[PDB]
DNA sequence: CAGGAGAAGGAGCAGAGCG
DNA sequence: CGCTCTGCTCCTTCTCCTTTCCTCT
RNA sequence: GAGAGGA
């Protein structure tokens, strides 16, 4: 995780996603002052493993292309650093329905 | 606006030929040497059609009969697998379909220089 | 009037939409291999680089065993060029390409056998010409052969020795080469592989500079690229001398196939001889022919050093290729020759005494003078390296050969005025209609007619110079250029489509009248046509055979006409 | 919190964008005294924010949601959508109500 | 220009002038002339490479002046333009310093090898499998 | 005849590498 | 060490929509 | 075609 101070040259961004085994991420110091997950409007995200994703897909008889996707580089996605194809379970709280789970995948 | 080099007589119907009218000069009568090539072009091709590597295709009743018995098999069909193969050339995944462990048999494509064309 | 219900049937309009490459390749494979192989080749051409799973998915005949049998049939006949790449993230997969050289070999079979028979001075002896014809036929039809199988097929010791000697002679001549996995690997992907293992291995210290690092990688990669390209052409297998009786014998275990590059170099030599026959006398043409035959084995490859296809040409250093080629084109030891060698090998049947007039056999001076008159012409038939030493410049002879063939095709199809206009526009550059009339001296009406009939092909290109804010006509001017690359590519595609159409018609006619053709071999009744079949069947079979003969003769002519555009 | 939905989407993820959409629609329709059940608002928010990003109900946000060429042509920009489906050779399976 | 008739460039006079200039060049650049080809290409002889077989523009000017076939005064530039026009059609091969010597193809065409297309015969009537240049266009 | 929102080219600078 | 591409980012100038229809005249 | 109710 490379927390740059003020600005990133686009050439650095070009060089960023070229490592087969490993990966690197960029975080602005201004973008990291109050973590997004502690905001009132950001529901609790949970990263689901391969086994949990398989269990969910078998339970709802879905595929990896039908769940409501969440974009990569989403502020609550790059926070957890979800890789492409990882399911995140969201504990969404509504005043008329209590808490309930909604699922997303990273694309 | 009719152009300078045109008149109303030549315009009015849009007749496109739809048929070619400019032929290449390669349509002349064949020569004896050219007649030879052909044979070595008809013969080749015929041999590979008879060759084991064809798989071209994209009565036969199940009732036993004494008539079909005592009749010879049409030929000794040579499948693709029976041909000898240089294993180091082919991809590995195709090994399950070849004759990796099968009796060796190679067919010789004899060449008859005499033309098979009638007259 | 011809209704569309008849136009769709007797106008060849349904096939006029097919891509010439896909049409030709699919038709050839269907004629020589079958329908499953034709479908697989069609998928390979249409999509490109399909694995077995994708081939199964994209074809209705999705039997995995059927697809694998088709793939082995195409691989043994090297009609495909597979590739085994390893996925770092997991399971490896092997992708198949379409092999152009194998399909060309299927295309040039008759010409290949004719060249094999004629070039080797064995048709004169009349006894082993049949043996070498059978050898080349089996090699070209079965794909790859090892000599021990062919020898074990025959029984006679004399026949075995003759076949082994012919194998050795053919391999030495260059028409037969050892087949390796390099023949089943795309040149572009081979260069991609060789770019690494020479760029990655550079230490992580400061390399000269990133551009200079890439330059070093390219310079190191070109060396072993050329080395591995020429590795099959080193005759490292024929030198199994003295297993017994101390004779030159080919190694039994080495598989041998036909060298398409050698045959295409022979075709280029024949094309150059035909061109020279339109510029010098018959005797001088014979001298040029024998010089080409002497230098044919050592000549550079017809297509390219195989580096043009591999990567991007360059920023502008692509000329280096030319220069590098030119260097070898001038410095390969076999290329350079003097009149002494030609006189040594010149046939005695050539007069070569009164052919040349001094002012208004096998003499060295006369042969040198004929070489000088060959080199004197504006067409670079021969070029002078040292005083009295000549070499045939292939680099400077391809463009003129292509231009002459294209100009004469235009002259034959359209009028001679079309050739005049094309050559006038080519010699000039961006010439208006008034200057065309001034420097061509013919009617402007026919000038415009020929220009309009010629722009239908990529022969003459219109450059629009707008004289207003809007580029609409009646105010702008229209100059004319040539753009010879467009013309060559378009004519090559046109000839490919014509050849595909001829083959399609031949196969259709064979299928339509297949009943009597099948009867001709139902009971081995060949050679007994008049004494067993009805006269109507006799006439029908005669007409079918004559039509097929004419089809293949026209295919041979089309090949002789399109090889030049295939060159590079 | 701001009124702008897209700003919340940019700075706080997509779930916060959905929450903001639902809450702002509910507030606008409650300040006006109208009684619309919040479940319809939640369905609208989910429809807007289920492809991954906030997508409008214009002819631009619909083109990124529904693949069906005939439905998009029926709604808006008919000829452009039909010509694009002819060019890219789309293969829609008719399952929508339109 | 002197070659214009009724405001348009006629061809008949131009064609005759081209023919006579071509014949003059062919005679100059060959040992004996057309009678070297009455027997055929199996016996014809050619000039040595060291000889000056070409014919400059001035020789053509002298020939057209002494022949009086053009019937009008022709400047060397006009004859140069005319023979440059004749350079096309693979006639009157151009040599440096404004020299001309006829091509062998030009005299071969007076009577597969695509180059000598004139010898090949047209296709028979009502014959299928005949190759057309514009069948694909 | 107004209002809203995208797609496509000029255009003016950072940034990188360089011989 | 200026020089010269790329590349990015503005900036401007362009295009496609605006209930229901329900009549008559 | 376009002028205007109308709900």
């Amino acid at each position: 995780i490379f927390v740059y101070q003020n600005n990133i040259t686009p050439s650095a961004m070009k060089l960023v996603p070229s490592i087969p085994p490993a990966t690197i991420e960029t975080f602005n110091e201004a973008a990291l002052v109050v973590n997004i997950t502690h905001h009132e409007l950001v529901p609790k995200h949970i990263r689901l493993s391969s086994d949990e994703k398989r269990e969910l897909l078998k339970r709802y008889r879905l595929k990896e292309s039908q769940l409501p996707r969440i974009q990569r580089a989403d502020p609550v996605a790059l926070y957890l650093g979800l890789k492409r194809g990882e399911v995140v379970k969201i504990i969404r709280k509504s005043e008329t329905s209590g808490r309930y789970a909604s699922y997303r995948i990273c694309m | 606006n009719l152009p300078f080099g045109l008149g109303y007589g030549d315009v009015g119907k849009n007749h496109i030929t739809e048929f070619p009218s400019i032929p290449l000069p390669i349509n002349g009568p064949i020569t004896n040497k050219e007649r030879s090539l052909a044979v070595k072009y008809i013969n080749f091709g015929k041999t590979v059609k008879d060759g084991p590597f064809y798989t071209g295709s994209m009565t036969n009743d199940g009732i036993e009969r004494y008539s079909d018995k005592y009749l010879k098999k049409r030929k000794i069909g040579i499948s693709i697998d029976d041909h000898p193969y240089n294993l180091n050339l082919f991809p590995n995944e195709l090994y399950n379909v070849m004759g990796i462990n099968k009796k060796k048999l190679l067919a010789i494509s004899k060449f008859n220089n005499a033309d098979d064309v009638f007259t | 009037l011809v209704t569309p219900e008849d136009v769709m049937t007797i106008s060849s309009l349904e096939q006029r939409t097919l891509n010439p490459d896909l049409f030709l390749y699919k038709e050839l494979v269907k004629a020589h291999l079958g329908e499953r192989a034709a479908s697989v080749i069609g998928m390979l051409v249409a999509l490109g680089r399909l694995s077995v799973r994708e081939l199964v998915e994209k074809i209705d005949g999705m039997d995995v065993d059927s697809v694998k049998t088709t793939l082995v049939s195409l691989t043994q006949l090297r009609c495909v060029k597979y590739l085994q790449e390893t996925a770092i993230s997991g399971k490896k997969t092997t992708y198949y390409y379409y092999n152009e050289e194998g399909i060309h070999i299927l295309l040039y079979s008759g010409l290949i056998i004719d060249e094999i028979i004629t070039q080797m001075r064995v048709n004169d002896e009349e006894e082993h010409k049949q043996l070498v014809a059978e050898i080349v036929q089996n090699v070209i039809s079965l794909g790859s052969l090892t000599v021990e199988d062919y020898l074990s097929s025959v029984t006679s010791d004399s026949m075995k020795y003759t076949i082994s000697s012919l194998f050795v002679q053919l391999c030495e001549m260059g028409y037969l080469i050892q087949i390796s996995k390099l023949h089943y690997t795309p040149i572009e992907d081979l260069w991609q592989f060789l770019y690494e293992k020479h760029y990655k291995n550079i230490p992580r210290n400061s390399p000269l500079s990133d551009l200079k690092k890439r330059s070093q990688a390219k310079m190191n990669a070109k060396t072993d690229f050329a080395k591995i390209i020429n590795k099959p052409n080193e005759l490292s297998q024929i030198l199994t001398v003295d297993p017994k009786t101390s004779l030159r014998i080919v190694k039994p275990t080495v598989s041998l196939t036909i060298n398409l590059d050698r045959f295409m170099k022979g075709r280029r030599s024949k094309q150059l001889i035909n061109l020279a026959k339109t510029r010098v006398g018959s005797v001088t043409a014979q001298v040029y022919k024998i010089a080409l035959r002497l230098t044919e084995q050592k000549s550079p490859k017809i297509r390219d050093p195989l580096t043009q296809t591999g990567l991007l040409q360059d920023l502008e250093e692509a000329k280096s290729f030319q220069d590098e080629a030119e260097l070898v084109e001038e410095k390969t030891p076999g290329l350079t020759f003097n009149a002494i060698d030609l006189a040594r090998h010149l046939p005695a049947e050539l007069d070569l005494r009164g052919s040349l007039l001094s002012r208004k056999p096998h003499s060295a001076s006369l042969i040198n003078s004929h070489l000088k008159i060959l080199a004197s012409s504006n067409f670079p038939f021969l070029n002078e390296t040292k005083p009295g030493v000549y070499y045939v410049p292939y680099s400077k002879l391809m463009p003129v050969l292509k231009s002459s063939v294209y100009e004469y095709v235009i002259a034959s199809t359209l009028g001679p005025s079309a050739m005049r206009l094309s050559r006038c526009i080519r010699d000039n550059k961006l010439v208006s209609e008034k200057i065309i009339n001034s420097t061509a001296l013919m009617k402007e009406k026919d000038i415009r007619s020929t220009l309009a009939s010629l722009i239908r092909y990529n022969s003459v290109e219109i450059q629009e110079v707008p004289r207003t804010a809007d580029r609409s006509a009646s105010r702008a001017v229209f100059l004319f250029r040539c753009k010879e690359t467009h013309s060559y590519n378009f004519m090559r595609q046109n000839l490919e489509w014509n050849m595909a159409n001829l083959l399609f018609k031949k196969e259709k006619l064979k299928q339509e009248n297949s009943t009597l053709l099948k009867k001709a071999n139902r009971d081995d009744v060949k050679g007994r046509e008049n004494e067993l079949l009805l006269p109507s069947e006799l006439n029908q079979l005669k007409m079918v055979n004559e039509r097929e003969l004419n089809v293949f003769a026209r295919l041979s002519r089309l090949l002789s006409l399109w090889e030049v555009f295939q060159m590079a | 919190t701001t009124n702008h939905v897209l700003e919340v989407f940019s700075v706080l993820g997509i779930e916060a964008a959905r929450y903001s959409i639902i809450r702002e629609i509910n507030y606008t329709m409650s300040n006006h005294g109208m009684s619309v059940d919040p479940r319809h608002i939640q369905l609208l928010g989910d429809v807007m924010t289920y492809k991954g990003e906030v997508l409008g109900i214009t002819r631009f946000g619909l083109s990124k949601m529904r693949d069906s060429v005939l439905q998009l042509a029926s709604f808006e920009k008919t000829t452009d959508h039909l010509f694009d489906a002819a060019f890219y050779m789309k293969k829609d399976a008719v399952e929508g109500v339109s | 220009g002197p070659w214009f008739t009724d405001g348009e460039l006629d061809i008949e006079f131009i064609n005759s002038l081209l023919t006579i200039v071509w014949r003059f060049i062919s005679e100059n650049t060959f040992p004996n002339g057309f009678k070297n080809f009455e027997n055929g290409p199996k016996k014809n002889v050619f000039y040595a490479p060291n000889v000056k077989n070409y014919s400059t523009t001035q020789e053509i000017l002298e020939f057209i002046t002494a022949a009086q076939v053009a019937n009008v005064e022709l400047t060397p530039s006009n004859i140069r333009s005319l023979c440059e026009v004749l350079v096309y059609d693979d006639k009157l091969e151009k040599v440096t310093h404004d020299c001309y010597r006829v091509t062998l193809e030009s005299i071969l065409q007076m009577n597969f090898s695509i180059f000598n297309y004139f010898k090949m015969f047209p296709a028979s009537k009502h014959d299928k499998e005949v190759v057309y240049f514009d069948e694909w266009t």
